């Protein structure tokens, strides 16, 4: 069903509490979004495999292209820092 | 001898690599014979035999080739001395 509005969280002065809390909301939601795009890769990858017997590297490479690309991105949320003057890892 | 290396017809037949060699086509009387028996050993005597020297024939040129390769290395251990 519903659909709440996403708020940009980088662009509110950080007062407005409610807007806030939507804006991480939605920030959270959109994490979930790109988690379940991974999920229709997967599951798109599964038959690929099924289907293919011992065929990888026929039709079945492309998908793990973006698979492992994609994967060690869409993962956390944490918070959009306000500065980042230091660096590290 | 082996007769033929398709390769759409070498993925319908769904068969794999190290089976996806020269002789390949020669599975495709086989496992159609394994599945309409039930891959006994009294379910194609013929037909696995066939399969069978034509991988004989390829271990022969494997031979042939392993006499070629220890030819050059005596031969190269021969002229290495002048």
């Amino acid at each position: 069903h519903q659909r709440p509005e996403l708020v940009s969280f980088d662009d509110i002065n950080y007062n407005d509490h409610k807007k806030v809390r939507e804006a991480q909301e939605s920030y959270t939601r959109e994490q979930f979004i790109r988690l379940e795009a991974l999920k229709t890769v997967r599951k798109a990858l599964e038959k690929c495999y099924e289907e293919s017997g011992p065929n990888h590297f026929e039709d079945c490479k492309n998908l793990a292209e973006q698979y492992l690309d994609m994967l060690p991105t869409h993962r956390l949320q944490g918070y959009l820092g306000y500065q980042r003057n230091d660096p590290s890892k | 001898f082996p007769p033929l290396l398709s390769q759409e017809d070498m993925k319908k037949h769904k068969i794999l690599l190290a089976y996806r060699d020269r002789c390949a086509a020669l599975l495709v009387p086989l496992n159609e014979c394994r599945k309409k028996n039930y891959y006994m050993p009294w379910a194609c005597g013929h037909e696995r035999h066939e399969y069978e020297m034509c991988e004989v024939a390829d271990f022969q040129r494997r031979v042939k080739a392993m006499d070629k390769l220890k030819a050059e290395k005596i031969e190269q251990a021969k002229a290495a001395a002048a």
